[PDB]
DNA sequence: GACAAGTGCATTGAACCCTT
DNA sequence: CAAGGGTTCAATGCACTTGT
């Protein structure tokens, strides 16, 4: 039945669960930087982009939406353990 | 896209020396016409740091290369013109945004009101709008000194070698063409940089009838114009 | 107004022979600049399209070819 | 291990520049 | 100006390493 696994974002092949959301690489990379320099985006478009492989580089104020809507945690990103105070 | 000759960089040089040579008067002076620690104490000074101003944008004058070619009929004629001219990027140098006033040598500002008091209330708004647009032009010394050059052999009525001149400063003027095709790439804006900056010739222009009618409405209102600006400026 | 014929993405005019966009164009560029070969993982007919085309370098490449672009229009590093 | 979080860096492509 | 050569470099995403 399973045939592939999906990214719940974008439909490429998901690579995991990644921040609580089963997502590719792609979106795991996207969602960890945007959360990590605290992005703020701007879509260029009508604010209702349907992502796919086209469009999740076209429009990152959509990815990011998509990236919540679907479960990723972004206090998950590089919270405040131990591992952190190291780096 | 190219440089430079060794001559253009030597004047360029020099001129930007001259004009720091003479950015102000030399202490003494500056010190002698500032003594002191009722509409004629502003005018006063406005008045006797003029006639330093005129002296200093003279002898600058003759620092340039080519000018010791003219006539003595023709100097006095292109200075004569240019003294009043120059005095005007001048101002524009020492005009402060912030305060909208201007810095005369001693440091103190002159303010729109300070030029009403000693009835040059004439010739502020129009001299203070030259600065603010000479502000946001934001030219550097080459452009300023290459620009005075300029003006000085600026086609004058009177002029007895004319094309002599012409091309005197055409040297200036293709000096400063090239110089502002290297700082920045010889791209597009490269002309309306140029522009811009010639412009301020016709404005130039503009301040410098002003000036007289002032040095007119001056001598009308019975106010001694010092004899060494009504010479230099053919104030009747 | 066109369309890139390998692709199908807008393309930005003519690029070595054919209509194509910018990604086809500079993937074409530094695959006959470095003279890069490519290995397909499947079966040498994958899906070129808007979406995908960054999947398989083989046969994005090969349909550059396919569409008309021509190696020779590729010039010398400047 | 196997997974998920974090990292290194070669590749992508939108937006420029250059010459005809 | 436009086209079609050029180049750039932040963002991207594949492969990796680190921590459990
Ligand atoms: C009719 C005539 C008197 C009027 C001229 C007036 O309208 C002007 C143009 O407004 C005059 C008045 C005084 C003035 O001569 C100056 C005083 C300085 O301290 C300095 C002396 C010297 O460093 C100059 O390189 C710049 C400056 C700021 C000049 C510029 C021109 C000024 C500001």
């Amino acid at each position: 039945r399973q045939q592939e696994e999906l990214c719940l974002v974008c439909g490429d092949r998901a690579s995991g669960y990644h921040y609580n959301a089963l997502t590719c690489e792609g979106c795991k990379g996207f969602f960890r930087r945007s959360v990590t320099k605290n992005a703020v985006y701007i879509c260029k478009f009508g604010h209702a982009c349907e992502m796919d492989m086209y469009m999740r580089r076209k429009c990152q104020e959509c990815r990011l939406k998509k990236c919540l809507a679907v479960g990723m945690r972004p206090e998950c990103v590089v919270p405040e353990n131990q591992c952190a105070m190291k780096r | 896209v190219p440089p430079l000759t060794a001559n253009q960089k030597s004047l360029i040089a020099r001129l930007v020396w001259y004009q720091e040579g003479y950015e102000q008067p030399s202490e003494e002076d500056l010190k002698r016409v500032t003594q002191t620690w009722d509409s004629d104490m502003p005018f006063r000074q406005i008045t006797e740091m003029t006639i330093l101003t005129v002296q200093l944008i003279v002898e600058f004058a003759k620092g340039l290369p080519g000018f010791a070619k003219i006539s003595q009929s023709d100097q006095i004629t292109l200075l004569k013109a240019c003294s009043s001219e120059v005095m005007m990027l001048r101002v524009a140098r020492r005009y402060d945004a912030a305060t909208d006033s201007v810095l005369f040598a001693n440091n103190q500002a002159y303010t729109r009101d300070n030029y009403r008091k000693a009835g040059m209330a004439y010739v502020i708004e129009d001299l203070l709008h030259f600065c603010r647009c000479m502000y946001s032009m934001m030219m550097d010394n080459v452009h300023y000194a290459l620009l005075t050059a300029i003006v000085i052999f600026s086609d004058r009525p009177g002029l007895e070698q004319p094309l002599l001149v012409e091309e005197i400063q055409r040297y200036y003027l293709n000096t400063l063409r090239v110089y502002i095709l290297n700082q920045n790439s010889a791209s597009p804006r490269c002309a309306v940089i140029f522009g811009k900056i010639l412009g301020i010739l016709t404005e130039i222009r503009t301040l410098g009838m002003q000036n007289s009618n002032m040095c007119i409405s001056l001598k009308l209102k019975n106010r001694k114009l010092p004899p060494f600006l009504e010479e230099i400026w053919d104030v009747a | 107004k066109h369309l890139c014929s390998i692709c199908g993405d807008r393309a930005s005019g003519k690029h070595y022979g054919v209509y194509s966009c910018e990604g086809c164009k500079g993937f074409f560029k530094r695959t006959v600049r470095k003279d890069l070969t490519y290995a397909c993982r499947e079966e040498r007919n994958c899906i070129i399209d808007k979406r995908q085309r960054n999947r398989c370098q083989y046969c994005r490449y090969q349909k550059c070819l396919a569409c008309g672009m021509k190696r020779e229009a590729v010039q010398e590093e400047r």
